[PDB]
């Protein structure tokens, strides 16, 4: 059967793992310890499916999942919290120090020496699985294990594991709002090896979910428990065809040969229909045609970027619950039409649809309610190269003061390895700039 | 988990740290005898960090104090929580200092830090991994002049990656408690660039003034400018003890807060500082906490904020708030005040947000800064020394005691190339 | 036949592309107040026998360009042209009397008008330290006869013997150091930690330094054999050895009645991190000292960047290997030389640019 491994890293990676595994128990009807009473009254179905969940012969469920975060403090709330017995207790923490926000320690001061305990846990975990393979991994960029850490998991990962799939889930940062003064400097040094290793790199933001959190919504005071749900509603529909059944089911595979044209321009800019509130569940009909046309304006977008002034490549909509597949190639051939939604000339073909028909189901606790149907669209654009823009010039603003490197050169990494982050980022960017612009004769 | 050393040198020291202990124990729930009787299990957690076990369910501060010279040593122990401390802590000599810093780096000090650093490395060793080294010591005095830089050149020497955090408290342009003053806080910032990861400018004037122009206090007593000191250091490490939402260590401050290895000089803020009975005509949330976070009528380093531009800073937020309005007030004051700050940093302001308030309040923060308009603190003391130093005026009782006179040169050399390196970023370009 | 003979193919074609006019001996000197030698090293016999290509390329007297293996999105291999400014770039069928043009220097020169001069020596392991300064060109016994160090000690004491100089009465003093984690020692006797402290008219010295009055050119080259007796600072890695501390061999220019020195003459031994740090060695000693051998590096770059582009906030007191060394950077009639060694070598490219670029702090723009 197929599967995933989620290898969540940081407190970025492990705080949204609490509400990404809250959401997974919800729909299956796996209680808080590890029993399944929802289907003995039936008395059958496999429900608590083998992508997500190790089965022992006690009736118990265990998740396919491991997290490292190089401090205690994140990880006991969750050995003490509700979720204490659900996971296996081996939730890596070993770390006597915190990562202090940078790339240095990090890569090479102690991430080393945990990753010895890392990778074995993940290979006394993958031999337990036959077929499909993927890594969803969890971090940010801008922390410090979360962009260390998980430079150093993914080149040991890349060699003991060769080909398979990584989807990594990474929330990168904004232009306007910055919760650290160091955080230019670590999110173009994890770039090195997020464009090398890592196949598929989801990017979301902060501040681009806040507008979403006050506008559709309409929560004027949203804290971290109320953004993990939206990038969980997320990460659910991009591996729901694994588990659920569908008209159109994509794979993981699916993903990598449609989303990606080329082996570095895998960024792909997710989306969402959260126009729920529940108040506006009422007064609104969220047809096909509705839902597919909340990726038109940027004021849904999950990253600060406008798509209005780029091109795109490959789209991949992804459907939920009450979806007819007739309405779609309707709310197709319009996107098609409005001449704003600008394609290149060397795709044609533009979209492709998954229609999972089981439908998002809701986290009692607020914030949205019972929806008919969803989409989770997915598009690299050439619209992400004006978003690293505005971080490669505050890179390139605080790089002239040599300002905050001491900390950087002074925990064995070299000095020169800035200035061999800033030629992929500059050439990367130059990347987008040749793929945009069709060619004439 | 993470555990720290605090250290008391000077009759200043342990005064602040007799206070220390006390808003630290009604942090974690703890009566005078070590006993916990705590309302909740949350607040055991890290219990590790500041109180080590004992045999019955007795819990001792990691506290040494070097500074109970004995006309301090039968007060702190017949004080409110002098049966807490570990007796054989009090480590002190006889015929203390004389507000002399030869007479605590160089006569008695070496007599006496053989005693002290057989004291640190047993209580180095009963813990697991140590990062913190909190000296609560003063400048301008004897002991925590001369002794309190001396022990920072012997621990810093035996660890050298430790973050060793140091709260100074500073002389004053008016407040004159000290005739010689001038010369312990030169000598003393001498070694406190060189031999420190962050060290807190505390002055008395911006206690003075919070306890008049914002609290109202009639008589503002010693104790009630301790009590607002140690609410800042219960707030530095309180996403050490306590879980949160955005956590930052003694460490991810100090990489952040600190752009050059010699530019870590901070001044600390508090609030909500205000005065009432249980009637107050305001309303506790996040735009509330920082507009007087800000405000230069709540620093306590005693320099006007609006001089020069900051840094950067750090708001370490506790309570249970909201990520968007402590996102969004951050940006707001950063760009109403584009001058006020350093144009060439992306983003000057970190954010530290835990989630267990202080006792009786529902929200609390404190501003860890670092600006440019601390300057003023070094150019006044480096007028008052050159005054000095010029007659050759009090230096028969530091020659007499086996310094020499390329010593003081030394020092002034090194305090006026901080005032050089903060009066350039001062400038615009 | 060669399985990597195609990235080596563009770069056979890129030699004929623009107009090779190297640097040849004999060429006119400017004042150069702050000069950046870039030496590259030639091909050895270990490299042919390992199928290795040559990638730097030195077109220019002032210009070198690094050539790199990479590829477009389509998969498609290009080179990527690295374009630096020295002033100073050398060949690889530079002779070291070549080098002696340039390095034994005149800048030694300047130490006899009356001002003071310092020299740098930074490089990787295998790029040309072990033929300069540190033990110099010769075999199995690297012995100073045929590198900067001994070339050097003929220009300090023997052209001071000319009797316009002669008449002068001036004398030769040496004096070591070693430049640990915040530490100055002496070669002399290693149990001697001395204090940095500074007179009242403004001049840093060492306290308690002691220096010989010697010699002629035979002696004072052995002087080092008494430098490199305690082996600074122990060593505990897998290509022993390579020194964590700094060495400072000051050579002091005074007359007899003196109590009056104006022309110190100092080399330095840059060296430091080359081979990545072992942070797989549980030692907390390997850790405390080569961090801090990295800030000390950065101090280096960060107090000339402030010379050449002057400024009134000149950064001193970031480390001591700064601060021992502040009195001959402030100079009036002062100048400064820094040495940047090569290694040509395909699979040591990424090491390569670091030491590229670590010398590239003083702005120069490629006009072309
Ligand atoms: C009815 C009510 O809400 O009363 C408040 C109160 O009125 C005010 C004015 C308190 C009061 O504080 C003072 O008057 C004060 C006295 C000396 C030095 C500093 C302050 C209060 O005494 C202080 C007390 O603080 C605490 O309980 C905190 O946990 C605090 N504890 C201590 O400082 C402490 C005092 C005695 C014994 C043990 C601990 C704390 C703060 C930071 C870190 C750890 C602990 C509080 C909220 C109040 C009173 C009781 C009136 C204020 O202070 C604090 C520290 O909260 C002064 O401005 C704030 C705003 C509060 O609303
Ligand atoms: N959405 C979301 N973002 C978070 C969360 N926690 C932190 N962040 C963001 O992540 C970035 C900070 O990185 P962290 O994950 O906190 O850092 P870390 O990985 O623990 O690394 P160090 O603390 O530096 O060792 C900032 O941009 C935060 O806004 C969370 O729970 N949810
Ligand atoms: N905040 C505070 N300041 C103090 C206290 N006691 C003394 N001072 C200040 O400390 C300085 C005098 O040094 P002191 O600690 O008494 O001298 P020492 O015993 O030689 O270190 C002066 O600036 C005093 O205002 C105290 O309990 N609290
Ligand atoms: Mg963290």
């Amino acid at each position: 059967m197929r599967e995933c491994i989620s290898i969540h890293v940081g407190q970025a990676g492990v705080q949204i793992g609490n509400a990404c595994w809250e959401l997974y128990c919800l729909e299956h009807g796996i209680q808080p310890d590890g029993q399944m009473p929802s289907d003995k009254t039936i008395g059958g179905g496999d429900d608590s499916f083998n992508t997500f969940f190790s089965e022992t012969g006690a009736g118990k469920h265990v998740p396919r999942a491991v997290f490292v975060d190089l401090e205690p403090t994140v990880i006991d709330e969750v050995r003490t919290g509700t979720y204490r017995q659900l996971f296996h207790p081996e939730q890596l923490i070993t770390g006597k120090e915190d990562a202090a926000n940078n790339y240095a320690r990090g890569h090479y001061t102690i991430g080393k020496e945990i990753i010895d305990l890392v990778l074995d846990r993940i290979r006394k975990l993958a031999d337990q699985c036959t077929g499909l393979q993927g890594f969803l991994v969890f971090h940010s960029f801008g922390g410090g294990t979360g962009s260390g850490f998980t430079s150093l998991l993914m080149e040991r990962l890349s060699v003991d594991y060769g080909k398979k799939s990584k989807l990594e889930f990474s929330i990168y940062p904004a232009p306007q709002v910055s919760t650290a003064v160091v955080e230019p400097y670590n999110s173009i040094l994890t770039t090195h090896t997020t464009l090398e290793h890592s196949d598929c790199a989801f990017m979301v933001d902060n501040e681009a979910i806040y507008d979403i959190c006050r506008r559709n919504l309409d929560i004027e005071r949203p804290t971290y428990t109320n953004l993990n749900r939206l990038i969980s509603q997320i990460v659910s529909s991009i591996t729901a065809s694994l588990r659920f059944d569908g008209a159109l089911n994509v794979d993981l595979t699916e993903f990598q040969t449609n989303l990606v044209p080329y082996p570095r321009i895998h960024f792909p800019l997710a989306t969402y229909a959260p126009v729920i509130s529940a108040e506006k569940a009422y007064h609104e009909q969220l047809s096909v045609a509705e839902i597919t046309n909340a990726c038109f304006e940027p004021a849904n977008q999950m990253v600060k970027c406008d798509p209005r002034h780029g091109k795109y490549m490959a789209c991949c909509l992804l459907y939920r619950g009450d979806v007819v597949p007739k309405d779609v190639n309707a709310a197709i051939a319009t996107i098609k039409t409005k001449r704003s939604i600008q394609f290149v000339d060397w795709c044609p073909t533009g979209f492709k649809v998954g229609i999972n028909y089981q439908p998002p189901t809701v986290v009692p606790g607020g914030d949205l309610a019972k929806v008919q149907r969803a989409v989770c669209m997915l598009s690299n654009t050439t619209a992400i190269a004006e978003a690293w823009a505005r971080l490669d010039h505050k890179f390139d603003l605080m790089y002239a003061k040599r300002a905050f490197v001491h900390w950087y050169v002074g925990e064995g990494m070299e000095e020169g390895e800035f200035s061999e982050a800033r030629e992929d980022m500059a050439a990367l960017e130059k990347d987008y700039e040749e793929v945009g612009v069709d060619s004439v004769e | 988990m993470r555990e720290i050393v605090h250290i008391q040198a000077g009759q200043c020291g342990n005064q602040i740290g007799a206070k220390f202990w006390e808003v630290i124990s009604d942090e974690h729930g703890i009566d005078p005898t070590g006993s916990y009787h705590g309302d909740s299990d949350l607040q055991l957690e890290r219990i590790n960090v500041y109180y080590n076990e004992a045999t019955g369910n007795k819990y001792v501060p990691r506290a040494i104090l070097v500074d109970l010279e004995p006309g301090t040593m039968d007060s702190v122990r017949s004080g409110p929580f002098g049966q807490i401390f570990r007796p054989d802590n009090f480590v002190f000599g006889q015929s203390g200092a004389g507000n002399n810093w030869a007479k605590g780096h160089y006569t008695e000090g070496a007599e006496l830090v053989d005693s002290v650093l057989d004291v640190v490395r047993k209580e180095s060793e009963s813990c697991d991994c140590l990062q913190g080294f909190q000296l609560t010591h003063s400048l301008g005095g004897g002991t925590g002049s001369g002794m309190g830089t001396l022990l920072i050149s012997k621990i810093r020497e035996e660890y050298p990656d430790r973050i060793m955090n140091t709260f100074s408290v500073m002389p004053s342009p008016k407040v004159s408690d000290t005739v010689v003053e001038p010369y312990n806080a030169t000598l003393s910032v001498h070694q406190l660039v060189e031999n420190t990861d962050e060290t807190y400018c505390i002055d008395n004037e911006a206690l003075y003034d919070i306890c008049f122009r914002t609290l109202k206090l009639t008589t503002p007593t010693y104790g009630d400018l301790n009590h607002l000191v140690s609410a800042t250091m219960s707030g530095v490490t309180t996403c050490l003890r306590f879980p949160g939402q955005l956590n930052a260590d003694l460490r991810k401050l100090a990489v952040n807060m600190v752009p050059f290895p010699r530019l870590h000089f901070f001044m600390p803020g508090f609030a909500p500082l205000t005065s009432r009975g249980s009637q107050q005509y305001r309303a506790l949330t996040v735009p509330e906490l920082t507009q007087q976070m800000f405000d230069s009528k709540n620093m306590m380093a005693a320099c006007d904020p609006r001089h020069g531009r900051y840094l950067t800073v750090a708001a370490i937020f506790r309570g249970r708030m909201s990520m968007k309005e402590v996102d969004e007030q951050m940006l707001n004051v950063q760009n109403k005040n584009s001058s006020y700050f350093v144009e060439w940093i992306p983003n000057n302001v970190k954010t530290a947000v835990c989630d267990i308030p202080p006792r009786g309040l529902k929200m609390s923060a404190t501003f860890i800064g670092n600006s440019t308009a601390i300057q003023e603190l070094f150019k006044r003391i480096s007028e008052q020394f050159t005054a000095m130093f010029r007659r050759k005026a009090f230096l028969h009782w530091y020659t007499g005691e086996g310094m020499d006179e390329m010593e003081f040169t030394e020092a002034e050399s090194n305090m006026n190339d901080l005032v050089s390196e903060y009066q350039q970023y001062q400038d615009a370009t | 036949g060669n399985p990597n003979w195609e990235t080596a193919q563009m770069i056979r074609e890129y030699q004929s592309t623009l107009e090779f006019v190297p640097l040849l001996d004999g060429q006119a000197v400017d004042d150069h107040q702050i000069t950046v030698c870039v030496r590259k090293r030639p091909i050895s016999r270990k490299e042919v026998n390992r199928k290795e290509i040559d990638v730097i390329s030195v077109p220019r007297k002032d210009m070198l360009i690094v050539h790199e293996p990479r590829s477009k999105v389509d998969l498609t291999k290009f080179l990527e042209n690295h374009k630096f400014r020295f002033d100073y770039a050398f060949n690889d069928t530079c002779d070291n009397a070549m080098v002696y043009k340039y390095t034994a220097k005149p800048l030694v020169k300047t130490i006899f008008e009356g001002g003071m001069a310092t020299c740098f020596a930074y490089g990787q392991t295998g790029s040309g330290k072990t033929h300069t300064m540190g033990g110099e060109f010769n075999g199995k016994v690297q012995d100073c006869k045929n590198g900067i160090y001994a070339m050097a000690a003929k220009d300090v004491f023997v052209t001071l013997n000319m009797p316009r100089y002669r008449a002068m009465n001036l004398v030769v003093s040496a004096s070591f150091f070693e430049i640990y984690s915040g530490k100055v020692f002496d070669l002399l006797s290693d149990k001697q930690k001395l204090r940095v402290l500074e007179d009242g008219k403004q001049q840093v010295q060492v306290v308690g330094l002691t220096e010989k009055v010697v010699d002629g050119v035979e002696e004072v080259l052995k002087l080092i054999q008494h430098g490199n007796a305690a082996r600074t600072s122990g060593q505990t890695s897998a290509n022993s050895n390579s020194s964590r501390s700094h060495a400072v061999f000051q050579i002091v220019l005074r007359p007899q009645g003196s109590t009056k020195i104006h022309g110190k003459f100092s080399f330095i031994d840059l060296a430091g991190n080359e081979r990545g740090v072992d942070t797989s060695s549980a030692d907390r000693q390997t850790r405390m000292e080569g961090a801090e051998i990295n800030k000390s590096l950065l101090a280096l770059k960060e107090c000339i960047r402030a010379l050449g582009k002057q400024s009134a906030h000149l950064p001193f007191r970031v480390s001591k290997l700064t601060q021992v060394l502040r009195d001959s950077f402030i100079g009036e009639k002062s100048k400064t030389c820094m040495i940047a060694m090569i290694s040509p070598g395909l699979s040591s490219c990424e090491h390569t640019l670091n030491t590229l670029r670590y010398a590239d702090r003083v702005k120069e723009l490629v006009v072309k």
